[PDB]
Parts: structure tokens; sequence; C-alpha cells
């Protein structure tokens, strides 16, 4: 029982780590998409709003 | 009947050898998780102080 406790708990560690980096990957994804969004909408609204007018 | 009974002895005898075999491979597969040394020191640990509480 005790050595199993060690083994499992170790798996918990490493799997948790990958879980963290995947988390970062997803949130990074959201930020990227949304940012693309603002760059575009702002761009097509920068074409008819171009500074001279 | 008597025949059925010696047949009985032989039968569950084979049960016991099946048991023994099974538990040999079954206990030699997971055996990394139960060292002999560790168990020795444990059993000793609870030997010397066994009834002292």
């Amino acid at each position: 029982q005790k050595n199993q406790a060690v083994n499992f708990l170790r798996m918990s560690a490493r799997v948790d780590a990958v879980a963290a980096r995947v988390q970062t990957a997803v949130t990074m994804g959201k930020v990227t998409k949304s940012m693309a969004g603002v760059v575009k909408s702002m761009d097509a609204t920068l074409k008819t709003m171009n500074l001279e007018k | 009947i008597s025949a059925l009974m010696d047949k009985f002895e032989h039968q569950f005898e084979t049960l016991d050898v099946q048991t023994q075999q099974m538990e040999d491979t079954m206990s030699s597969t997971t055996t990394l998780t139960t060292p002999q040394n560790q168990v020795d020191m444990l059993l000793q640990e609870m030997a010397d102080e066994a009834g002292l509480d």
C-alpha cells in the first residue's frame, strides 16, 4: 500500500504537469483567436475610417 | 459413490495446484512494489514495540 502510494502520487505529479501546460495552450488559443478578431474588425473599420476622413 | 469421491479428492487437489500456480505468477508480476527488505524492517518495527502501544 505504501509503495503504491508513492507510485500513484508520482503519476499524479507528472500528469498534473502536462495538464498545466495544456491549460496554457488552450488559454493561449483563446487569446490568439480573439486578438485576430480585433485586428480584423479594427482593420476593415480602419479602411473607411482612414485618418484623412 | 466411492468412485465419485476419490474423483472428488483428485478434483479439488487440482484446484489447489491451480491456486498455487496462479498466486506464484500473480505475486511475481507485481513484486517490484513489495521488496523483501522493506517488509522485514516493517515487521520488525511492529515486532519490538508490538504490545507496548
